[PDB]
């Protein structure tokens, strides 16, 4: 067994990461109090789920999780809801104020005064691990704690675990719910920041994720915690082969291997299905096939772009529940014929498959329906660039124009750090081009 | 109101859309730049398909299909026909074609030559035309071809030229036939109803393939180059109405049984082949596009595709209601108002 | 950022200041003896922002009321919540400033200044996090407007990394006290476009306007023209004094509003204008955004949108909210700057202010403000040009050159505008 | 299309499928510019103090 830490930034960040750990204690057994009545051998193990919790004398399972937060509201709802008990005060660290949306505040200004600090919070997480292999970070990229501290807290974990992996997962900005204006300048900064220093990110456009709550979930105008349910059940899916028995995927550096060929080009496109209302009437289960193929419609991703045009390098399906690899292969075999699945002429068209048995546990009065069969698929297109290219196009019309720019300078930042960020962004939507594409009045 | 934006300025047919679409008084042009649009008329390089369809609160439309270009690029149609099997190499309406690039710059060389040789053998015409996607040879020796594709520098393709095309009386002449097609965001198909023939106004000569103004039928080659243009037609340009009235009165047949039915099913079996790759019928935007469709009918009113264009002009005669049919099935139909032109192409034959 | 101290000044700022009070007041269930009496707790969970607890669970306004005479502030004192303010926080002069900007700034205000700063120093160290000030005051006088900026610039010196956000009422000649209110605005706005982070600008052009030709009032008061003013004033502070997601600090407001540091004066407006009809969420939308409920006599249709913050409150439609918000920006988008994406931001709030079931409020950083300072401009060159009433000034030890350089600014901040209405 | 690597356990199986074969800045750099963005914020803020004394 080797441990993981879990590291939750910023509102986005903390709040996902409530939904996740609610998730896994109701995957695992573990009650809010931390009991785990199944767990035979008190007070310590190694297990698969161990890798996610410690144990104490007393039975109490204990996340390895780190909550970091520039002002209190949202932790301080943490210390006081359901979970309480589970958390240890000195895993959840508060400032008072905030970074304002604004990256330059969260990286420079606030982030100076707190990183020691959680550094050694984090430091002492490490110290009950008996083999470490690194870290989940969760944050937003739009805000000032998310993208800016974020970025500090990566460059460090580079410095004082030089050889733990890293891997996040990364709120990209929507207008439908965002918060502010500045939010693509936010994300190219801590893109261009964190780049090297993460070895696998799994973005989720809150655009996505808010059509496929109104649209499959019946939700006229989704919340927080709407989204968070959906997202808390496509991370499980990701995790659960380091928290569960089985030969895929079973540590951080399976998912570089497995998902990550170039290490620049470090962000797969997840897509899931099923997503059934849990107050639909009436509903027929989905079968192998018909959720398999769901894997290949672009209303299913956690990032709204169109893999047909561009390449794969990588593709990973994660199922859970009753499914046996002849009906997957069965089901792939069709799909092949009827879709358009190129590979990039290095890689093997292929397919990584992982069955779980256990179907996707709910949150009981949640708004997913229980089903049978669901799948996770983790594929390493150049589509996803489309998302670089909108978030670099609208940075490029405000920055002409130093609209707001003047918030970052104000901080300590240099406006020259703006057009260094957005021409590594450059370098990148070029590597994704000539990775994914061809040479192309009458 | 519905609105939109306008990033292609040479461009006759979206001109005339646009005309149109103020005139109806419900559609507001905005500024190219402008994100809150219905419809973009978008360029015809680099189109930010991923730009679409991420605007809250609006619909949108775009009149081109990411990935139409593996038909509309000569390369990309030889490679999509000879690799796809509901085309396969066993397709009787395409040329046989060969991509061959420069020495300077896979490709098909080797290829070309082994059938070449066979028609050396085999006492065959053995004239090949030579094309890039200005810059045509018309030869029966094939090293004159392979070393006019070396001096330039990009991708040609090698085409068995058709050396016994039908020829309209009088005039001995040879002409192609030019098909307007839209593809509309249900990925139905419809052919306008006129067609037209760009006709060459000198006489076809099966001996001197270098004096290129009675081979290659080009309105503007025909327009300059050569000596009788306007002679027979205006423009170089006969209508359908015409040529089924000559088909009628030489060949005792029409149009619809000896060439339309072949077109039809040309164009059909295009679009149906790369639909999957360029549907979007799920996707957050949608699309419709205009296609020219190029045949030449050889002298057994065998039809025979030779080039599709995705971004043709019309015939000037045809703008009017070409451009209106466009507004009225394509853009309309998704953005609707306060005897039909085109013939929906669908068949479904049980086997 | 939790504790805004807040600060009234002058003549118009205190009556203003009082009105604010009373309405936020009755919004969180404070009454004048300083005692809750809500039914919900939404009216308490921010109660702190603007109210300190003092024992008996007594709530006290953080507020600090100054003038040069006495007069505004006896009648605050004796009227509706006169009694719910902190008596130490009356700070008042006996001379008065004589509607002359020389004086509220450089004579009688220097005298006074010190004393209200050590109010504001004893409020501002009892806060946990103070995220800044806000000020009420006119232009057109000499203590909110000359006194009034000399506090700014005080309080900056002091707190340089605190917000700093102003309400300051423009001076109009069809609801005038005296001829020189040019002269005290353009001194004024000189010094809050250098040192506040956000201004209110408050017409009382429009405001008279208002309450004639729609309110059908014949012969408004300063009374009617201060019920607009308190009930904008409460609707733009809904986000700071309720919980929720959107522009819920001083700081979030100013990076979401002010795109460049001059450009910072705001264009306020309310929906409906006071009936028991009740208002649906597209009537709400197309109002708020109606000219004739803007309060800065400012043409929207004239310039750009740069940024926009609206607020909606009462019990609705989110989703008919998101929809309507969506249809006015795509149905008039050529007067949003292109160039700052998705610059409208939306705020919903379930408790609705008194007497209303829905309400609205709109917060427009548009370039069409130019015309405000134009207006002012012009009035002031009119008698600059000939040096008339200068004389008012220079025996309080003022030089024409500093009149010169308000001025040239005043059109620089104008010529500012233009440059973005045109990029 | 071939299966390999086929691995069981009670909890489930995994495989893999193929269908076609192939055709860091130190502590100290980190402090350093940490304490340049400071020392530009502190002279923002003097040279503010500056004019406001004048
Ligand atoms: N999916 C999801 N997105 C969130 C959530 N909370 C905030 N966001 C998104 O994250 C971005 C805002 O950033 P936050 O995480 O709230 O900001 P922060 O990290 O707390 O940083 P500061 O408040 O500036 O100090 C916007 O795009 C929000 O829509 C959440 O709970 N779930
Ligand atoms: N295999 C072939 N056999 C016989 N003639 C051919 C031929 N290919 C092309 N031609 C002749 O050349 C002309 C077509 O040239 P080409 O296919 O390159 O079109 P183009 O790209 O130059 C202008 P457009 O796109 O509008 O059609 C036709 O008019 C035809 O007469
Ligand atoms: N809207 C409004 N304006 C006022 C009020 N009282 C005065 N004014 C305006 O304020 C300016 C005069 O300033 P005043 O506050 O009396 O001067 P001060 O006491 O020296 O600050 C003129 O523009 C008046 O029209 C009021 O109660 N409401
Ligand atoms: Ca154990
Ligand atoms: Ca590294
Ligand atoms: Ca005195
Ligand atoms: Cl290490
Ligand atoms: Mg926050
Ligand atoms: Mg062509
Ligand atoms: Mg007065
Ligand atoms: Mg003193």
């Amino acid at each position: 067994m080797r441990e993981c830490i879990s590291i939750h930034v910023g509102q986005a960040g903390v709040q996902i990461g409530n939904a996740c750990w609610e998730l896994y204690c109701l995957e695992h057994g573990i009650q809010p109090d931390g009991q785990m009545p199944s767990d035979k051998t008190i007070g310590g193990g190694d297990d698969s789920f161990n890798t996610f919790f410690s144990e104490t004398g007393a039975g109490k399972h204990v996340p390895r999780a780190v909550f970091v937060d520039l002002e209190p509201t949202v932790i301080d709802e943490v210390r006081t809801g359901t979970y309480r008990q589970l958390f240890h005060p000195e895993q959840l660290i508060t400032g008072k104020e905030d970074a304002a949306n604004n990256y330059a505040r969260g990286h420079y200004t606030i982030g100076k005064e707190i990183i020691d600090l959680v550094l050694d919070r984090i430091r002492k997480l490490a110290d009950q691990c008996t083999g470490l292999q690194g870290f989940l970070v969760f944050h937003s990229f739009g805000g000032g704690t998310g993208s800016g501290f974020t970025s500090l807290l990566m460059e460090r974990l580079s410095v004082d675990y030089g050889k733990k992996s890293k891997l996040e997962f990364s709120i990209y900005p929507a207008p439908q719910v965002s918060t502010a204006v500045v939010e693509p300048y936010n994300s190219i900064l801590t893109t261009h920041t964190t780049l090297e220093h993460s070895d696998c990110a799994f973005m989720v456009d809150n655009e996505a994720i808010y059509d496929i709550c109104r649209r499959n979930l019946d939700i006229e105008r989704p919340t927080y915690t709407n989204l968070n349910r959906l997202i808390s059940q496509i991370v499980s899916s990701i995790t659960a082969s380091l928290r569960f028995d089985g030969a895929l995927n079973v540590d951080l550096t399976e998912f570089q291997t497995n998902l990550v060929p170039y290490p620049r080009i470090h962000f797969p496109l997840a897509t899931y299905a099923p997503v059934i209302s849990a107050e639909k009437a009436y509903h027929e289960q989905l079968s192998v096939a018909e959720i398999t193929n769901a894997c290949f419609e672009p209303a299913n991703q956690m990032v709204k772009c169109d893999p047909r045009h561009g390449k794969y390098m990588a593709c990973c399906l994660l199922y859970r529940g009753d499914v046996v690899p002849k009906d997957v292969n069965a089901a792939i075999a069709t799909i092949k014929t009827k879709r358009s699945i190129q590979f990039v002429d290095w890689c093997p068209t292929g397919f990584k498959v992982g069955i779980n048995y256990q179907p996707p546990t709910v949150v009981p009065g949640g708004d997913l329906a229980k089903v049978q069969r669901a799948v996770c698929m983790l594929s390493n297109t150049t589509a996803i660039a489309e998302a670089w290219a909108r978030l670099d196009h609208k940075f490029d019309l405000m920055y002409a124009k130093r609209a707001f720019v003047h918030w970052y300078v104000g901080e300590g930042m240099e406006e020259g750090e703006f057009s260094e960020a957005r021409e590594d962004m450059a370098a990148l939507e070029k590597d994704y081009e000539e990775v994914g594409v061809d040479s192309v009045e009458e | 109101m519905y609105t939109f934006v306008v990033r292609d300025e040479n461009s006759s047919v979206y001109a005339e859309v646009s005309r149109l679409l103020l005139a109806t008084g419900q559609w507001k042009r905005l500024r190219k730049d402008n994100p809150r649009f219905n419809l973009m008329l978008g360029e015809r390089n680099r189109l930010p398909f991923g730009r679409l369809g991420h605007e809250p609160g609006l619909v949108q439309l775009v009149n081109y299909y990411r990935g139409a270009d593996k038909l509309c690029r000569k390369a990309s149609l030889v490679k999509l026909i000879k690799t796809s099997p509901e085309l396969s190499e066993s397709c009787t309406w395409f040329p046989e074609s060969y991509v061959i690039y420069p020495t300077n710059l896979t490709d098909e060389r080797e290829v070309f030559l082994a059938a070449y040789n066979r028609r050396r053998e085999g006492r065959e015409g053995n004239v090949w035309i030579a094309k890039s996607s200005e810059g045509i040879l018309i030869s029966s020796e094939a090293s004159e071809l392979l070393d006019f594709i070396d001096e330039q520098g990009q991708v040609h393709v090698i085409q068995k030229y058709l050396e016994k095309p039908l020829l309209l009386e009088p005039g001995h002449r040879k002409f192609d036939i030019r098909s307007w097609v839209l593809v509309d965001h249900l990925y139905n198909i419809y052919l306008y109803r006129e067609g037209v023939l760009r006709t060459s106004s000198e006489p076809y000569n099966s001996a001197n393939f270098q004096d290129k103004t009675c081979h290659l039928t080009n309105h503007c080659i025909q327009k300059e180059y050569s000596k009788n243009y306007g002679r027979y037609e205006e423009g170089n340009e006969m209508f359908f109405e015409e040529f089924n009235q000559y088909l009628m009165d030489a060949l005792n047949t029409t149009l619809e049984n000896s060439i339309l039915l072949q077109i039809k099913h040309i164009i059909r079996s295009c679009l149906m082949c790369i639909e999957p790759a360029i549907s979007t019928k799920h996707l957050h935007y949608q699309s419709f596009q205009l296609f020219g469709f190029d045949f030449m009918v050889d002298e057994e009113l065998k039809v025979w595709l030779i080039e599709v264009n995705g971004a043709p002009a019309c015939a000037q005669k045809l703008y009017a209601e070409l451009c209106q049919g466009i507004v009225d099935v394509a853009i309309s139909s998704v953005f609707p108002l306060a005897t039909s032109i085109f013939i929906k192409l669908h068949h479904h034959h049980h086997h | 950022m939790r504790e805004i101290v807040h600060i009234q000044a002058g003549q118009c700022g205190n009556q203003i200041g009082a009105k604010f009070w009373e309405v936020i007041s009755d919004e969180h269930g404070i009454d004048p003896t300083g005692s809750y009496h809500g039914d919900s707790d939404l009216q308490l969970e921010r109660i702190n922002v603007y109210y300190n607890e003092a024992t008996g669970n007594k709530y006290v306004p953080r507020a600090i009321l100054v003038d040069l005479e006495p007069g505004t502030m006896d009648s605050v004192r004796s009227g509706p919540f006169g009694q719910i303010f902190r008596p130490d926080n009356f700070v008042f002069g006996q001379s008065g400033a004589g509607n002359n900007w020389a004086k509220g700034h450089y004579t009688e205000g220097a005298e006074l200044v010190d004393s209200v700063l050590d109010v504001v120093r004893k409020e501002s160290e009892s806060c946990d996090c103070l995220q800044g000030f806000q000020l009420t005051h006119s232009l057109g006088g000499g203590t909110g407007s000359g006194m009034g900026t000399l506090l700014i610039s005080k309080i900056r010196e002091e707190y340089p990394d605190r917000i700093m956000n102003t309400f300051s009422v423009m001076p109009s000649p069809k609801v005038s006290d005296t001829v020189v209110e040019p002269y005290n605005a353009t001194l004024s706005v000189h010094q809050l476009v250098e040192n506040t982070d956000e201004t209110y600008c408050i017409d009382n052009e429009a405001l008279y306007d208002i309450c004639f030709r729609t309110l059908k009032l014949t012969t408004p008061t300063y009374g009617d023209l201060n019920h607009l003013v308190s009930a904008t004033m409460s609707g733009v502070t809904t986000c700071l004094r309720f919980p929720g997601q959107l522009n819920a600090d001083l700081r979030k407001l100013a990076v979401n509003m002010v795109p460049f540091p001059r450009l910072h004066f705001f264009m306020p407006g309310f929906a409906p204008l006071t009936q028991y009809r009740a208002l649906t969420v597209p009537e709400l939308t197309q109002q708020m955004f109606d000219s004739k409920n803007m309060m800065a006599a400012c043409d929207p249709r004239h310039g750009r949108y740069l940024t926009v913050a609206a607020i909606f409150r009462g019990r609705m439609s989110m989703k008919e909210v998101d929809e309507q918000m969506l249809n006015v920006q795509n149905k008039n988008s050529s007067y949003f700057v292109e160039w700052i994406p998705n610059n409208v931001k939306t705020a919903v709030c379930d408790i609705p202010p008194r007497g209303l079931k829905m309400s609205a409020t709109f917060i427009g950083n548009s370039t069409a403000i130019q015309e405000l300072f134009k207006r002012i401009s012009e009035q002031f060159t009119a008698m600059f040009r000939r040096k008339a009433f200068l004389h008012w000034y220079t025996g309080e030890g003022m030089d024409e050159m500093e009149f010169t350089e308000a001025e040239s600014n005043m059109n620089d901040l104008v010529s500012e505008y233009q440059q973005y209405q045109d990029a | 299309m071939e299966v390999i690597e086929l691995n069981k356990c009670t909890s489930g199986q995994s495989f893999e499928v193929i269908l076609k074969p192939p055709s860091d800045p130190s502590l100290e750099e980190i402090q350093k510019k940490l304490e340049a963005a400071e020392e530009r914020r502190k002279y923002q803020e003097a040279e503010l103090l500056k004019h406001l004394a004048e």
